[PDB]
This record gives structure tokens, C-alpha cells and sequence, in this order.
RNA sequence: CCUGAAGCAACCCUAGGUCUUCCCUUUGAUGUGAGCUAAUAAGGAGUAACCGAUUC
């Protein structure tokens, strides 16, 4: 006989200084009655927003998580979590006489964050082919494959976080890598299928508050 | 929501489970360039009008 | 009871995640976050009996009650969430999947963006049933 | 329509799909201002003329004025009087029923002061009836066939000032408002009314409505005369076939062929008050005689019914209405053009100097 | 359930309503009379016969099945 | 009388079929203006032959029904003619305008029929045909003023004069409106 | 043969009230009550009940 959403505080969620569109919504809280805490229940939760509702609109298949690592005052402030391509696109992508090809890089910001990318890379028909396969062979599939590890981990490692989701919001890394493997077999449909978070650094509030303006 | 003029164009295959239902391309005399498929009840000829209450809705073509 | 957000424009989205089994229908909202629940009307709660749990008519009630229970504390859209049962079992929504994402539009909701999210292993355990499959 | 010059500023733009979702509820009553001219009475007896008993459609010399908003010498009365939209019903047609059009037309806005006068551009083709301008086919014919867009235009522009004074007991004693026509025996039998409307976003308007003639039963009438040159090729049916067992698909054929005309035509009828719209169905002698016309039938439509009926919204069309006077009484002073884009469907807004 | 008692002969009022009321209606006919009045199709037609020949109402068709009077003009 | 041929003494022109729809399958004016319902037919002859029968005849051939009527079209034309008097005393309208106007309001637009994916079964919602409107309509107000003539005072003349009256107006009192809105109604329930 | 009846905004004529309001009385409208009808309304509900795979 209690009212469960009465004491239900609607809190402003807000996305780092990178995309268009702030504020990506609302989200709920229990007002602090007792010991636990509104803003240390609310600290931690992962939301998993497309990049056309991100941004103004653009490509609705891109998906951003961010954690609200931080409260300030009515305001949850996320930070870059990961990054996943829609079910919708990897399937449509993924289409017979052709071979997929697939890296992962664990590799390290300049700042404490240690991500994992994974490339994928499917082989093009050429504009006058007859033959209907258009496969690799493994060794130029093994060469294609260390190729794109060698610029996914160039692209990260030397630069910091900021900068990195500055380029998966293009996808510049999957654009380089296709022109890159044109001499070895030319691929088409390149994409980072997913970016991982594996490690952060200790929390800093001045290093969040600049990615927040 | 307001009443719409279909105009039937060319009747072209009966329907139906006891082939009851006559399925018609009819042309909108609304918009100019419209052309849908309904199931239609009755006997129906090749250039005369009906009546749809939604102008949105369109049936399976078999 | 008092989502914030501006009278004219301003659109409050929830999510929905709609599990439609073979032999029944969840609709469930929640926050973007998707932590915290608003609803979660299933299609048994609604019929009351054990053969229509997964019929379109129990996931039409059970749609049309989550969204006259999310309109008052203010969820005005939704986005979607759909999937089957997956893992080693069917990937094909079950057939209430249809007629509640229909419902929560009939009933004067508006559809942000839909997907699957159906557990799609790599490579799974053993299926149930045995090496002749489920004989009748 | 016209060419467009290197020195003429595109400012706003608006699309078909855009201007079909307007709406404008509130739309008050129109106000007889004025009622000027002198009509004369309707012989119910050219309805007796059917397939088997049609009549000669005769050369009548009655005087027509294309008179604009620029030369009307009582709008420039009324200008300082009360108003600050004024247009003729042609004009306000166009703009209301322009989810239909298919050629290139344009519309002279001037906003001289705190006024638009919704002006049309003397000696353009403005006045010209287009003819199967929605069918699957546009007629692709030359300048120099017979059945070109230009002649059909041409003798179907003809053959409609012919049959409005053709029908009528067009010397028998004329219903006299309070006026003569303020343009000038010699004349043809038309009455202007001016009507204000009072509309909701704080914009006055006054439109010039023509009634055609007078019938009794008394009641006012618009009149206007459907076209059939060659149905084989036009992409419609017959008239001469029977037109008795298929009227209601003669009817909606040829209406879907003039989509735009009869919803301008329709439109102009609710705009001036008429209760009734005859029409006048004219085909020609053989199908290749340009010269030679025969009236088959004819039959009578309450325009209320009639705009329901193929297809209209008092609502979409004062509510884009609203928005063009919005628009124009918005941006800035002299002379304009609502020039639609002539082979995409997209109206344009440009600003011109003094001169053209 | 229900039933219907309709008079064989006129109540003194129910007269009275007959020589005010029917010559008011536009259609006087001996079912409409029998049910406005609570009175036997015969009683209707004596009286509807009676209202004609008196000179007050205006008889436009008989017939066995259907005989229709009017109230008569006024000008 | 070479000229105008008054249906017994009711004028042919002057009566207008606003709807476009139904405008091809009413018959009233200027070829189908006749001086009696009756005549000899050979309208089951061919399919679409029917829609060029006299309206008024087509109301005298659905009159005469329920066995103990089948082939009276001499009481159903005294029937017709008695209607049309008594519409014209209460309306002061034309009579066969009134009669078209009945026909169009009580035709329905809409009726739910079985469909397919063959398997299982459906129950979904269908046009009606312009004649079929027709059809079904002169058969509502004609089962209308015949069952409500039934066990009453009210004669048969009288009853169609009513349903035709209220039918003409929209009234949803006749039995034809009545009816119209619950297959409306059932056709909106399963679309 | 008699049935209603007391002031008329102010001057002149006129008829001893040659006079038109209390209200008797009838027609046209609006609102409530009652009947028939809406209607088998709709909703309850394509819910409950009953039947369904299987054995030839």
C-alpha cells in the first residue's frame, strides 16, 4: 500500500563535449532515505544511444555506450564507454561468395584507457568480374588481417581518448584500412565492428570536466 | 478521418475463400499518381468509382 | 509523477523490450539506462488461460496497459528492443512480437528505433532433445 | 513559364509533401463588401441536349476583361479604405489547390507598405484552361501540331468563353446588383463581388469572386466547359460512345486527366459563394477539326458536395493560404514571384528588382 | 406483456381532440387517426368519413386498401 | 404529352444524384423516365443489365417477397404509387428525389467478409461495389417497412412512406440506417 | 339574450367614453417531464463455456 514511483527524483543525463546534441534524455532515482545514496546508485549505469540520435541525424547503425561516472548537481555527466555496430548491419554486411576478415587490437591510450577494436573487412567483386566467388587466399587474408591490427593500434596509441571517439564518429581508422589493403585484395565494406573498454584509469573530475566543456 | 474516391483501372483476379471477393487496381482521383490494390464485395466493373473510408490502407495482392 | 520536460515539444523516450517466446509475451519498459523499470505487463498476467499466454490478442492487452501505465508518470515515446528466445533455441520472435509493438502505436505512443537483441551465440552448449530431435 | 534571370534572389522554398500537411481551422465568413456587374438568366432547357440531341456551338463576340489587383479601380478604392491582402479568385485558386499542379505558373506578390496584392503578370499565359495536365501522359506533341499543349490550351480557353454566354438567355433583362461592371450591349454577362475575411494570425483579406450568370428555382451560378479532343491518344474514353450508362466514369476520368483545372475551377465556385457549379460537356466534330464543336450534355454540382466529393480541404486550402500571406507580409518590400518549379513538384520564392 | 383497448365509440374528449386535432395533420388516414386517437379502423373511417362529407378535410386518393385525406388548404 | 413523361403525375427532371458513386447504378432521369413501374425486363439477361431498370421498378420487384407475395407487381405498384403521395403530403419534396436520396444514405461503404493465407481462416474488412451498395440498399427499407407493417395498424403504403422519409433524411430510426451502422460498425471492429 | 373592465405619457377634433390593458381565447419558438425510438446501442468480449493432438 505504498506508492512506489512517489519518492522517484527524474535526474538530466548529459554526453561529453564530442557530439552535437547534449543531452541524451531522462533517468530515474529513489530520493536518499536511509544509508545509500541517490547520486552512488545512480553512478555506474550504462546507456547504449545511436549516433543519428547522438548527433542531430546521420547513420542510426552506430551505437555509443556512456557511463554516468559522475553527478554533479540534477545533472548525470557519462564519458565514453564502448562503441557497437547494430545487429541490423553486421548480418546485412555478412553475404555469401566473399571472405570476412577479422582483427583485434588490444591497445592503450596516452591517458590510462586500454581498449580492445575489432576490424572486420569483406573481399569486393571487381566492376567487370565473370567469376562468381572473388575469394582470398589465406596468406593474403593473414596479410590483409596484420595490416589492419598495424593501423587500428597507429591510430590509437599515439593520441588520447578525446581524439579517438573524434574518430570513430566518421569511421576514419575503417576508411584508411580499405585504401590500405586495395594492392594486397580489395575489400568494400570496412568497418570497427565494436570498440571494448577493458581499463580505466583511477577518476579524475577536472580531466572529465574538460571533455565536458 | 475523410472519405476518398478510388477509381477502379483495370479489375485484374478474384478472391476470397469461396472466390467471393473481387481484387481490383483502383487509381486515386485525388492524388494523381496513386494506384493501390483492394478487395472488394459485389460484382465491380472495369471504370466505375468507389467509396474507401481510410485512403491508406491497402490488401495482399495473391 | 512529474517528469520535467516541456508541455509543447519535448518527448521523454523510455525503452521497451519486448521477449516474445513461442509460449509467451513480456512488454517491459524502462530507463534509457535500462536499470531502472516502469512497467512489465506479460501476456499470462492479462488471459487467464495457459494456451493463449503467447497469442497476439494477450500481447495487444498487455501493450495497451504498459502504455496507459507509462502516460501518467510521462513516457510520451519508446524505443525498441525485440528478440525470440535464442541461445540454442528459435530465433524467430514469437508471434505476439506483431501485435503489442502495434498495440503501443495504436494506443498513441510514438516509435523512436527498433532492433533485435536476440542472444546470438558464437558457438553454443548442446541443444534439448536428442540426437533424433523431438519425434511426434 | 517565364525565364528566370541571373539577378533574381531565391529566398524560401516549399515542397508538395510540406504544403499538404498544412491546416488553417477559424477561416471566418466572407463579408459582401461590394456586389457590382449585371447577369443575365439561365436557360434550364440547353439540358435537354443529350448524346442523340446536342446543339451547335456557335462563335459569341462578348467582351471578357483579364483586368489584375494592379488595374482594379475598386481594390484601389478599398486599398486605403480596409485590407491588406488583396487577389482575384484565379489567383487565390492556384495558391489554394497547388498540391495538384503539374505545368509552370507564378504569382506577382507586391508588398507595397503593410499590403500584398497577390497580382497575376498581364500578357502571360496565366488565363489559359490546361488540358490532360495529369494523365499518365502529358500530351509530348510540337508547337506546330494540332494537338500540342498550346492548341488544345488555346481552342479549350476558346470553346469555355464561347459556352458560358452559348447557354444563356443572353438578351433577356439582366440581374443588376447596385453597380455597373466597373471596367466599362457589347459586354458579357459577369458579375465581381468583393468579400472580406477575417483570419486568424491577424491578416484582413480581400478577394474579387465572380458569379457567371443567374438561374431561378433565384440562384447563382459559376459555369465552365470540359474539353474531349481526341480520347483514343488522350488517355481517356469516349463521350460519343453512350456517356448515359458510364456518366459517372466519363465524369471521374476526365477529372482525374484535369485534376488541377476542376479543383481551381471548384475552389473559385466556394470562394465566390455560389451554391451551384454547372459544367458544359464540348468535344469537337472529328477528332483532328480544331475549328468544329458539338455540346453533348451537361450536369450541375453544389460545390461543397462537388470539392468533398473529388477531392479538397477548406482547411489545407486556407491553411496554405495563411502561410504564403504569412510568409510575403514577413520579408521585405516590391516585387516578388511564386514561380513552381517547372518539371519537379516545388514552388519557389524569388525577389526581383523594379522592373519585370 | 402489453395489450391494446382501442374505444368502439368516441369519449367525449376524445371527440373533442378529434374535432380540434385531426384536421391539423398534413396525413389523415383512418391507421394514423385509429392510432392517435385510440379508436377501432372502423370508428376511423365513420369519423374521417363524416369530416369529408361535414366539408373540412381534403380527400386526395380512396381505394379498399388506402384511403388518404389532407388538412385542407388555408389561402 | 411529346415532350416531359411525368411518372403518373411526378416530374422527371430536377432530381439530381449528387454522389458520383452511385450516380450509374439510379436510374431516374431523361431515357429511364417511364409512366409506370411495370414492364417486361430481360434485365437477368446479362450481367450489368440490371443497373439500367427504372429504380422505381427495382423497389416494386424487392417489394413483393415472403412466398404468399411472390408475383403481385399490380399490388406492389398500387403499393408505390400510394408511398409517393404520402411522402409527398408529409416531405413537400419530389418523391423519387426523396426515394434517391434513401437509396444513398442507407447503401453501406464497407462489409466484413473470410480471406486467406488459405490455411486457418480470416475475418476482414471489404469494399462493396457500387451496385452492390445499390442492391443492398433498396433491400434494407424494403424488409424495413415490410417487417414493421407486420401484426399493425400501420399499412404497408404508410411503413415504406416512413422508412423512405427517415432513410432519405439519415436518420438511423429506419432500418436501413440501423442496419448500415452495425456493418460499418463490425467491418471497422476486424479491419 | 349578454359576457371583461379600469387607467389612457401631453394639446386639438371627434364620438358620452368610437377605448384598448389587466387576460378568456387560437396559431409560430425555446427549456424540462413522459412515451415510442435510438438498440440487440456501445462496453462486458471474439472473454467464459464447449470442442481441438492421439488411437482406422
Amino acid at each position: 500500500v505504498v506508492d512506489p514511483f512517489s519518492k522517484k527524483d527524474w535526474y538530466d543525463v548529459k554526453a561529453p563535449a564530442m557530439f552535437n546534441i547534449r543531452n541524451i534524455g531522462k533517468t530515474l532515482v529513489t530520493r536518499t532515505q536511509g544509508t545509500k545514496i541517490a547520486s552512488d546508485g545512480l553512478k555506474g549505469r550504462v546507456f547504449e544511444v545511436s549516433l543519428a540520435d547522438l548527433q542531430n541525424d546521420e547513420v542510426a547503425f552506430r551505437k555509443f555506450k556512456l557511463i554516468t561516472e559522475d553527478v554533479q548537481g540534477k545533472n548525470c555527466l557519462t564519458n565514453f564507454h564502448g562503441m557497437d555496430l547494430t545487429r541490423d548491419k553486421m548480418c546485412s554486411m555478412v553475404k555469401k561468395w566473399q571472405t570476412m576478415i577479422e582483427a583485434h587490437v588490444d591497445v592503450k591510450t596516452t591517458d590510462g584507457y586500454l581498449l580492445r577494436l575489432f576490424c572486420v573487412g569483406f573481399t569486393k567483386k571487381r566492376n567487370n568480374q565473370i567469376r562468381k566467388t572473388s575469394y582470398a587466399q589465406h596468406q593474403q587474408v593473414r596479410q590483409i588481417r596484420k595490416k589492419m591490427m598495424e593501423i587500428m593500434t597507429r591510430e590509437v596509441q599515439t593520441n588520447d581518448l578525446k581524439e579517438v571517439v573524434n574518430k570513430l564518429i566518421p569511421d576514419s581508422i575503417g576508411k584508411d584500412i580499405e585504401k590500405a589493403c586495395q594492392s594486397i585484395y580489395p575489400l568494400h565494406d570496412v568497418f570497427v565492428r565494436k570498440v571494448k573498454m577493458l581499463k580505466k584509469p583511477k577518476f579524475e573530475l577536472g580531466k572529465l570536466m574538460e571533455l565536458h566543456g | 478521418q475523410p472519405i476518398k474516391l478510388a477509381r477502379v483501372t483495370k479489375v485484374l483476379g478474384r478472391t476470397g475463400s469461396q472466390g467471393q471477393c473481387t481484387q481490383v487496381r483502383v487509381e486515386f482521383m485525388d492524388d494523381t499518381s496513386r494506384s493501390i490494390i483492394r478487395n472488394v464485395k459485389g460484382p465491380v466493373r472495369e471504370g466505375d468509382v468507389l467509396t474507401l473510408l481510410e485512403s491508406e490502407r491497402e490488401a495482399r495482392r495473391l | 509523477s512529474l517528469g520535467p520536460q516541456v508541455a509543447e515539444g519535448e518527448n521523454v523516450f523510455g525503452v521497451c523490450h519486448i521477449f516474445a517466446s513461442f509460449n509467451d509475451t513480456f512488454v517491459h519498459v524502462t530507463d534509457l539506462s535500462g536499470k531502472e523499470t516502469i512497467c512489465r505487463v506479460t501476456g499470462g498476467m492479462k488471459v487467464k488461460a495457459d494456451r493463449d499466454e503467447s497469442s497476439p490478442y494477450a500481447a495487444m492487452l498487455a501493450a495497451q496497459d504498459v502504455a496507459q501505465r507509462c502516460k501518467e508518470l510521462g513516457i510520451t515515446a519508446l524505443h525498441i528492443k525485440l528478440r525470440a528466445t535464442g541461445g540454442n533455441r528459435t530465433k524467430t520472435p514469437g508471434p505476439g512480437a506483431q501485435s503489442a509493438l502495434r498495440a503501443l502505436a495504436r494506443s498513441g505512443m510514438k516509435i523512436g528505433r527498433i532492433e533485435d537483441v536476440t542472444p546470438i551465440p558464437s558457438d553454443s552448449t548442446r541443444r534439448k532433445g536428442g540426437r533424433r530431435g523431438r519425434r511426434l | 513559364s517565364v525565364t528566370v534571370r541571373p539577378d533574381w534572389v531565391t529566398i524560401e522554398e516549399m515542397d508538395f509533401p510540406r504544403l499538404s500537411k498544412l491546416t488553417l481551422p477559424g477561416v471566418k465568413e466572407g463579408e459582401d463588401v461590394l456586389c457590382c456587374g449585371a447577369v443575365e438568366y439561365y436557360d434550364k432547357s440547353y439540358d435537354r441536349v443529350n448524346v442523340k440531341n446536342e446543339k451547335p456551338l456557335q462563335r459569341i463576340d462578348r467582351i471578357f476583361h483579364t483586368v489584375t489587383t494592379t488595374d482594379d479601380p475598386v481594390i484601389r478604392k478599398l486599398s486605403k479604405t480596409e485590407g491588406n491582402v488583396y487577389a482575384t479568385d484565379a489567383i487565390l485558386a492556384t495558391i489554394m489547390c497547388c498540391t495538384r499542379s503539374n505545368y509552370s505558373w507564378d504569382i506577382v506578390i507586391e508588398k507595397i507598405g503593410n499590403k500584398l496584392f497577390f497580382d497575376k503578370r498581364d500578357n502571360t499565359e496565366f488565363d489559359l484552361l490546361t488540358v490532360n495536365e495529369t494523365s499518365v501522359e502529358p500530351p509530348q506533341d510540337d508547337g506546330n501540331s494540332l494537338n500540342s499543349p498550346r492548341n488544345l490550351a488555346l481552342e479549350a480557353t476558346f470553346i469555355n468563353h464561347n459556352f458560358s454566354q452559348q447557354v444563356l438567355k443572353s438578351n433577356e433583362p439582366r440581374y443588376k446588383f447596385d453597380e455597373p461592371n466597373p471596367f466599362i450591349g457589347e459586354v458579357a454577362s459577369v458579375a465581381y463581388r468583393y468579400r472580406k475575411w477575417d483570419l486568424n494570425n491577424g491578416i484582413t483579406l480581400i478577394a474579387r469572386c465572380e458569379h457567371d450568370a443567374v438561374m431561378q428555382g433565384t440562384q447563382f451560378l459559376t459555369i465552365k466547359a470540359l474539353n474531349e479532343w481526341d480520347s483514343k491518344l488522350a488517355n481517356g474514353v469516349e463521350w460519343r460512345r453512350k456517356l448515359d450508362t458510364q456518366r459517372g466514369a466519363v465524369l471521374a476520368n476526365e477529372l482525374r486527366n484535369n485534376a488541377c483545372k476542376l479543383a481551381k475551377w471548384t475552389v473559385q465556385a466556394l470562394l465566390a459563394g455560389s451554391d451551384q457549379l454547372k459544367f458544359g460537356y464540348v468535344s469537337r466534330a472529328s477528332v483532328r477539326d480544331s475549328s468544329k464543336h458539338v455540346i453533348l450534355e451537361t450536369q450541375q454540382y453544389k460545390p461543397n458536395e462537388f470539392a468533398t466529393q473529388i477531392n479538397l480541404n477548406m482547411d489545407n486550402a486556407w491553411g496554405i493560404l495563411r502561410c504564403i500571406i504569412d510568409i510575403c507580409m514577413n520579408q521585405k518590400d516590391g516585387k516578388y514571384l511564386i514561380m513552381k518549379d517547372p518539371n519537379k513538384p516545388m514552388i519557389r520564392l524569388y525577389d526581383i528588382p523594379d522592373n519585370t | 406483456r402489453d395489450k391494446l383497448n382501442n374505444l368502439v365509440l368516441f369519449d367525449k374528449a376524445t371527440y373533442d381532440k378529434l374535432c380540434k386535432e385531426v384536421p391539423n395533420y398534413k396525413l389523415i388516414t383512418p391507421a394514423v387517426v385509429s392510432e392517435r386517437l385510440k379508436i377501432r379502423g372502423s370508428l376511423a373511417r365513420a369519423a374521417l368519413q363524416e369530416l369529408l362529407s361535414k366539408g373540412l378535410i381534403k380527400l386526395v386518393s380512396k381505394h379498399r386498401a388506402q384511403v388518404i385525406y389532407t388538412r385542407n388548404t388555408k389561402g | 404529352t411529346p415532350d416531359i413523361k411525368l411518372f403518373g403525375k411526378w416530374s422527371t427532371d430536377d432530381v439530381q444524384i449528387n454522389d458520383i458513386s452511385l450516380q450509374d447504378y439510379i436510374a431516374v432521369k431523361e431515357k429511364y423516365a417511364k409512366y409506370l413501374p411495370h414492364s417486361a425486363g430481360r434485365y437477368a439477361a446479362k450481367r450489368f443489365r440490371k443497373a439500367q431498370c427504372p429504380i422505381v421498378e427495382r423497389l416494386t420487384n424487392s417489394m413483393m417477397m415472403h412466398g404468399r407475395n411472390n408475383g403481385k407487381k399490380l399490388m406492389t405498384v398500387r403499393i408505390v404509387k400510394h408511398a409517393f403521395e404520402i411522402i409527398h403530403l408529409l416531405t413537400g419534396e419530389n418523391p423519387l428525389q426523396v426515394l434517391v436520396n434513401a437509396i444513398i444514405n442507407s447503401g453501406p461503404r464497407e462489409d466484413s467478409t473470410r480471406i486467406g493465407r488459405a490455411g486457418t481462416v480470416r475475418r476482414q474488412a471489404v469494399d462493396v461495389s457500387p451496385l452492390r451498395r445499390v442492391n443492398q440498399a433498396i433491400w434494407l427499407l424494403c424488409t424495413g417497412a415490410r417487417e414493421a407493417a407486420f401484426r399493425n395498424i400501420k399499412t404497408i403504403a404508410e411503413c415504406l412512406a416512413d422508412e423512405l422519409i427517415n432513410a432519405a433524411k439519415g436518420s438511423s430510426n429506419s432500418y436501413a440506417i440501423k442496419k448500415k451502422d452495425e456493418l460499418e460498425r463490425v467491418a471497422k471492429s476486424n479491419r
